[PDB]
């Protein structure tokens, strides 16, 4: 594939997926065990007015992956940016 | 390794973002851009709106300046293409070449309407990645996903395939057309709302087992529109959209069923809570058609959102909404590289590939005649 047909591919994909998002279910659990799970990321990072997505990234892992975490040693931080900025921004209080 | 988040419609309170716009340069080229674009346009400013949240706001048409804006206005259309026959395509506002104002109309504050908290929550994230981007803090391979309306904020933050302007321009735009999609009829008080429903805080449930089978049932044989929109905790956290008569039948049959304890793991199992919607819609076909949702045991309303988003009720028009998204985002400013293996879309929870097994998925999807074509003809080389 040429870089200009994978790009008019690439465009006219996420063309259909934006269509398409607005009327079909949102799919957030499975997307949450995609970047949890495949992943194994260890900050996720809200960006929004509110910890709306990152109280039910916690609460995610709580009812799956906490054998998990445990087993595999994985520290994962759920930074909030409303509430988080020291840790999201590296501001330590002395 | 790192994965950003971006939330979506929900509690947009007054004042967001203001704090980071006072202090950040990165976040004031955000909020600016898209202010000065909004007033040239059509003549009011999106800050305005977040610092005060008027309750009502009037366009004025005056001079040149106002009768080029007036213009802005009346080129807005709503298409519902393939409904029944053709396009049956309209005007989103009853202004035309003798209005000299327009006034928008809310209950307790502005920043609550679709068309004017969408940009808002999209400028305020937006804002704030650009100032964390400016501070070094990006990890260049970090993956992304966004919920509902986070999702297109998300795409304009870490991948730039939109300008400011032409970002806040079609979410204001979509977000008139959802505040038009549904027939606000007296009041401005359509039917229709969102409710979370705790499925395991009323009894033994599952995702798509039990909670789904009391949303199934109660529109197949009842001929209304209840969906679940949103899958956002396994076993805990499930958004049912549809009429707010069947959202209040809802929440009162799942009360009921937690008062008169059930364990559930035709008309024996299958038909029995089919009764059970068969007498619930009774004393609820009657129900008066405006009414507040009340928390229940199971169902806590969502404040802040008006339309059935995510069900088949915004379905006629995807295709109008898919030759929208084509004249605004440009090819040219895709960069697979920015979205190859760390793009989550909601309508496919998989990294964002351009391969012709994700054409598939999506095929197998939605049905779209444009990715069967490519599937067809996959040898583009």
């Amino acid at each position: 594939m040429k870089p200009e047909v994978e790009q008019e591919l690439a465009h006219i994909l996420l063309t259909e997926l934006l269509a398409y998002q607005f009327a079909s279910p949102v799919r957030w659990i499975e997307t949450q065990d995609v970047f949890l799970k495949d992943f194994n990321t260890e900050r996720v990072v809200e960006i929004g007015p509110s910890p709306t997505l990152a109280g039910m990234a916690q609460r995610t892992l709580k009812n799956k992956y906490e054998s998990y975490d445990a087993a595999l040693s994985l520290h994962r931080e759920i930074l909030c940016y409303s509430k988080d900025a020291k840790e999201i921004y590296y501001t330590p209080d002395p | 390794v790192t994965t950003f988040v971006f939330t979506g419609q929900g509690s947009q309170e007054q004042g967001m973002g203001m704090d980071l716009y006072k202090t950040s340069k990165a976040a004031q080229d955000v909020w600016n851009r898209a202010d000065n674009h909004f007033k040239d346009t059509y003549g009011f400013s999106i800050l305005d709106i977040v610092i005060n949240n008027p309750v009502n706001l009037t366009i004025h048409f005056g001079g040149e300046k106002g009768k080029r804006i007036r213009e802005n206005y009346s080129a807005m259309i709503f298409e519902t293409i393939v409904d029944g026959k053709l396009k049956t395509e309209k005007i989103f506002k009853e202004i035309n070449e003798h209005s000299t104002s327009y006034t928008f109309r809310s209950e307790k504050g502005l920043l609550s309407a679709t068309q004017f908290t969408q940009p808002a929550l999209t400028l305020m994230e937006k804002a704030a990645f650009e100032d964390l981007k400016s501070k070094g803090l990006i990890p260049a391979d970090a993956t992304f996903a966004g919920h509902s309306l986070g999702e297109y904020a998300a795409l304009a933050s870490l991948a730039d395939v939109m300008s400011i302007e032409s970002l806040v321009e079609v979410v204001f735009y979509r977000g008139m057309t959802m505040q038009v999609a549904v027939p606000r009829d007296e009041l401005g008080r359509s039917n229709y709302g969102m409710i979370a429903i705790n499925p395991g805080r009323v009894a033994a449930s599952f995702s798509q087992e039990a909670l789904q089978y009391v949303v199934e049932r109660v529109g197949k044989r009842t001929g209304w529109l209840v969906e679940i929109v949103n899958y956002n905790v396994e076993n805990q956290q499930y958004v049912a959209a549809g009429d707010l008569r069947a959202l209040d039948t809802v929440t009162n049959v799942l009360n009921f069923i937690k008062l008169q304890k059930i364990d559930i793991i035709l008309e024996e199992v299958e038909g029995h809570l089919f009764e059970i919607i068969d007498e619930a819609s009774k004393k609820s076909a009657v129900k008066p058609r405006p009414l507040k949702l009340e928390r229940g045991f199971a169902c806590i309303p969502l404040v802040g959102i008006s339309v059935p988003f995510h069900s088949t009720y915004l379905m006629n028009g995807v295709k109008p909404f898919k030759s929208f998204l084509k004249k605004n985002i440009i090819k040219e400013n895709v960069k697979v590289a920015r979205l190859a293996g760390k793009y989550i879309p909601n309508l496919t929870a998989k990294p964002f590939q351009v391969t012709k097994e994700y054409f598939q998925d999506v095929y197998d999807l939605t049905g779209s005649e444009p990715i069967k074509e490519i599937i067809d003809n996959w040898e583009k080389y």
